[PDB]
């Protein structure tokens, strides 16, 4: 079942899309977000992102719309050029390898402000092996259901 | 640590993906 660190996890995840912590989720953030990422979505693409999970129809995400579609997406496993996809993100140097600087530097971009140690415990929960990196048979068996 | 704050994140890639319309 969800958990109260669990909640506290998705509330810190929030806070990562609503930049200007007005408590809403607009297109603009959402595609903040995105270009952070390296990715180009259109307006077209932003407003039907937000449709989707919108559940009160008012264009924007708040927290508990948030929370429900991603608890909902947690329970799915995405294919695996989506999952090949999202790797390429963080393994920048593409060597098949996510170290700790890659995550630090995604999350830096992302404008959140991690220290050494939390980005080694999340280097520590995805690594599987021990090696103190993620491959992307780890990153994929992590983003399972 | 369940990972769910980098889980977000990467969810967004097949979030975004279901909704492209080819330019
Ligand atoms: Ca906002
Ligand atoms: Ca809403
Ligand atoms: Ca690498
Ligand atoms: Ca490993």
């Amino acid at each position: 079942q969800l958990t109260e660190e669990q909640i506290a996890e998705f509330k810190e995840a929030f806070s990562l899309f609503d930049k200007d912590g007005d408590g809403t989720i607009t297109t603009k953030e959402l595609g903040t977000v995105m270009r952070s990422l390296g990715q180009n979505p259109t307006e077209a693409e932003l407003q039907d992102m937000i449709n989707e999970v919108d559940a009160d129809g008012n264009g924007t995400i708040d927290f508990p719309e948030f929370l429900t579609m991603m608890a909902r997406k947690m329970k799915d496993t995405d294919s695996e050029e989506e999952i090949r996809e999202a790797f390429r993100v963080f393994d920048k140097d593409g060597n098949g390898y996510i170290s700790a600087a890659e995550l630090r530097h995604v999350m830096t971009n992302l404008g959140e402000k991690l220290t050494d140690e939390e980005v080694d415990e999340m280097i520590r929960e995805a690594d599987i092996d021990g090696d103190g990196q993620v491959n992307y048979e780890e990153f994929v068996q992590m983003m399972t259901a | 640590q369940d990972l769910l704050e980098l889980k977000s994140v990467i969810k967004l890639q097949a979030w975004w993906r279901g909704t492209m319309i080819r330019r």
